RNA sequence: UACAAGUAGUCAGAGCCCGUUAAUGGGUGAUGGCGUGCCUUUUGUAGAAUGAACCGGCGAGUUACGAUUUGAUGCAAGGUUAAGCAGUAAAUGUGGAGCCGUAGCGAAAGCGAGUCUGAAUAGGGCGUUUAGUAUUUGGUCGUAGACCCGAAACCAGGUGAU
RNA sequence: GAGGGUAGCGGAGAAAUUCCAAUCGAACCUGGAGAUAGCUGGUUCUCUCCGAAAUAGCUUUAGGGCUAGCCUCAAGUGAUGAUUAUUGGAGGUAGAGCACUGUUUGGACGAGCGAAUUCAGACAAACUCCGAAUGCCAAUUAAUUUAACUUGGGAGUCAGAACAUGGGUGAUAAGGUCCGUGUUCGAAAGGGAAACAGCCCAGACCACCAGCUAAGGUCCCAAAAU
RNA sequence: GACAAUGGUAGGAGAGCGUUCUAAGGGCGUUGAAGCAUGAUCGUAAGGACAUGUGGAGCGCUUAGAAGUGAGAAUGCCGGUG
RNA sequence: UAGGCCCAAGCGACUGUUUAUCAAAAACACAGGUCUCUGCUAAACCGUAAGGUGAUGUAUAGGGGCUGACGCCUGCCCAGU
RNA sequence: UCCUAAGGUAGCGAAAUUCCUUGUCGGGUAAGUUCCGACCCGCACGAAAGGCGUAACGAUUUGGGCACUGUCUCAACGAGAGACUCGGUGAAAUCAUAGUACCUGUGAAGAUGCAGGUUACCCGCGACAGGACGGAAAGACCCCGUGGAGCUUUACUGUAGCCUGAUAUUGAAAUUCGGCUUUCUAACCCGCACCACUUAUCGUGGUGGGAGACAGUGUCAGGCGGGCAGUUUGACUGGGGCGGUCGCCUCCUAAAAGGUAACGGAGGCGCUCAAAGGUUCCCUCAGAAUGGUUGGAAAUCAUUCAUAGAGUGUAAAGGCAUAAGGGAGCUUGACUGCGAGACCUACAAGUCGAGCAGGGUCGAAAGACGGACUUAGUGAUCCGGUGGUUCCGCAUG
């Protein structure tokens, strides 16, 4: 049968035009009184999956 | 029959980051330190935690500033 | 599997939602209209055939 | 071959008996030099660590559907059909629902070679780098017992007081 | 003695975890079933080229796994690699010293007189007025050399050992144990050290009854000076 | 005709030998096929020929295709014999 | 063919029973004692339905716990469970 | 003189119980760690998981005697069955190939096989048992597996069963400061009696008696419930337990860049401050060889020595008198939207930052200000709560 997509991973990344994956940031749910203003402001920006983590979850997102 | 010691903190990578006579950019870190063991010079700024960084592009120069005191400066290349 | 350490997807949070009334269109740039006759009438029924 | 201390062979070498796919021939071996089997597992084994009495036969990475990468081949801003129907269980002809590509960006409304964030193309992020697609050989991965042999146990339905 | 009854999530027990068809802390047979095994064992023809690791971080983790680091095969971008000479810099070890913080020997001077006065002599990983040899970062500087980097396909490795040297620990004990640095073994035959993976010399493509050398040697075993 | 390379475990890469079957082409066999036994033969290796005896009916070669394709170890399974 | 005996201690009263196949005993049982539950379609027990045992019995009876002939005795605490 | 619900009575006592211990003192022996009789310093006896005695019984444990004897001093001889020699018949465990010596040494640290020596002609039979780490059983002790099974409980989550309410089956009458209770027959119940099926009382039916809207039964709810069931119960560690430890900050070990171990040597943190923040102007400390309203030389005041020996919210180490230390005035930048380029780094994270636009505070003005001299005071995501809003919201609003 066909491979199944990791539904948990499909809710946290998107495919760019060049084959990269965009993700969200961590430390953003709660406890904002313990973090600085600059620390919280710069965490609102998105990032891409690192080149080392892609080698481990390539097939997990082969249909996205 | 036990030990009371065994604690320590992670090591910070302090010291110089660029060499004398080397070319750097406007925002290159030059020296990480606790306090002011080396003072800023021409076209150099001191960060919040005493980090020394440049402000223009040029060569680095470690020179002496008074008896038993050192500084770091940056001069544009011509 | 990471051998016991938390996986990257568990560490990251979810984002966004999906719209049920998503409308998509077939784009046709001004470059693909250089084959028809001068002054001709172009209609979707023709572009699809 | 009965004065001799030998993982039994190898190199050197008299004597004695033979004569071949015909060539720098065949068998035997007085005496001298050198030399503590094989496999598995280990930092390290002649090991007194494991396994095999001997001979023969049998005895362990395979296949079907998906994904990815490389080689080959046809066509090319296009490439290609699935079920079905007619045919020798031929593998051809028909069949264009469907799938990928030609355009991205945003959670979304949406806009568009630009878009998102923002009071502000001020700056920054991801795109305008943009050739593709079908079949197939090889490598690896996924779902199936998944390279082969081996448990102490668990559950279900039955058979037993000679 | 004969004929009968009680059956496994159960019976029987004057009670021993005792018996239920020669092994009962839970009988036997068939099926789910090729249960599961991060653990042992095994895994079949031949040549050619290249060639490791026994480390770090996290881990219901420690004889398992994942990413990074070292190997190999392709497609790419071009001196961006390495050694040396020279000119520059950052950094307080060895040694030394008593100017600071301590510890501490012998005298001299009356503020209550051996250590917050003075004249001499010593000590320190957590003392420093001073301070090397090396190593490290640079200068598209010079000469000799041959790498380096990026993208993609496939791996293995996470039990290490001895010797020299700088240290902790132990007792300036251990073929002990834990870190820094180099070499060898591991995966390396050949010669020497009588025998002897780690020591010394030296890296086997094949053949020869040719020559010169290294470590170590030249009375005999035993090649070379009684 | 010149200089330079070629120890090697875990692993990566490349070129090959042999076995059974299939499709085409071209060939042997009662004037003796396969198998078996013996020998002093050829190639860099896995391997390939030839002669003789035994045997008594099938079997090679060339190119390509497809695999139940290679055994010394598992206290391995079965048979035979020390 | 057919009992050695005697002077003193520990344990259990006694005959009896037990680990088929390494333990026969001081272990189990026993007569006796005491506590407690049960007024009859009894309690308790099996099935946990019908139907049965108890029992064709009726508190001088039946089920359960702990002691264990006999003799002399068996003290204090009810905060906790 | 403290505390407790009460502080062990009779009896017994180095005991099937006494660790010190072969306790001490008397018996038995020429010699007694055992045995018997007494002493109470009872680690840790004690009255129905009974205490102290007891005739008769025991293939029970224990000490001392008589008799007897090859148990022994100390062995000898004789009889029979195997062994041994011939005829018949004829297995088994074991086994990498074997022409299989000793000594000292060497080696994975205990050699028939390696080094140097010593000794030894070839091949049988009857005996001994030292070694081939001899042969029968994938070591039962020990440690490991996020392996099993049996048992226990005030480990977690369930359940048979039992108890208690609401409601259906289920209808009357009256008392009564949308009702628990006396009350009546008609549902329902009776291992109660007499009759018929039928010369069997299992069952059905009929007539009496008893009981009665209770009981029994279905659904829902609360409580008790190792009786029974499924499972969990960490790692590091000079073996494992027990003890200690687990994240973050500073110093030494660390071998003058950075990095670097041990159950190696020393401490600290899980905050605080509305001024202890920003800005502008001023200022400067300990200790003070002496004078004094003379108070066990040091509170307060006065003049000179004063290389910082003072301070710096809080550990330590680097810094600070061009102040980062003290005081005095106004203030909220402890701002919004970002951000070239760098440090660190497996990942996720962490750190510094010129500069640009929008607001502002302080200062005459340059100019400074995106908390605190610097480095600890902290924890993914998933789920839920509270606000704001461009957005979506299943045919349409």
């Amino acid at each position: 049968p066909k491979m199944k997509t990791h539904r948990g991973a499909a809710k946290r990344v998107k495919r760019t035009a060049s084959g990269q994956l965009k993700r969200s940031r961590a430390f953003t749910s709660h406890l904002f009184a313990n973090k600085s203003t600059k620390q919280k402001r710069q965490l609102r920006k998105a990032r891409l999956v690192s080149k080392s983590d892609m080698k481990r979850v390539k097939q997990l997102l082969a249909y996205k | 029959s036990s030990t009371k010691n065994g604690r320590d903190s992670e090591s910070k990578r302090l010291g110089a980051k660029r060499a004398d006579g080397q070319f750097v950019t406007g925002g290159s870190i030059l020296y990480r330190q606790r306090g002011t063991k080396i003072y800023p010079g021409e076209n150099v700024g001191r960060g919040g935690d005493d980090t020394l960084f440049a402000k223009i592009d040029g060569v680095v120069k470690f020179e002496r500033k008074g008896r038993d005191k050192k500084q770091v400066s940056v001069y544009a290349v011509a | 599997f990471e051998g016991g350490q938390l996986p990257l997807f568990r560490r990251l949070p979810k984002r966004g939602f999906t719209n049920i009334n998503r409308k998509e269109y077939a784009i046709v740039n001004l470059d693909q209209l250089n084959k028809f006759e001068d002054g001709t009438e172009v209609t979707p029924a023709l572009l699809v055939e």
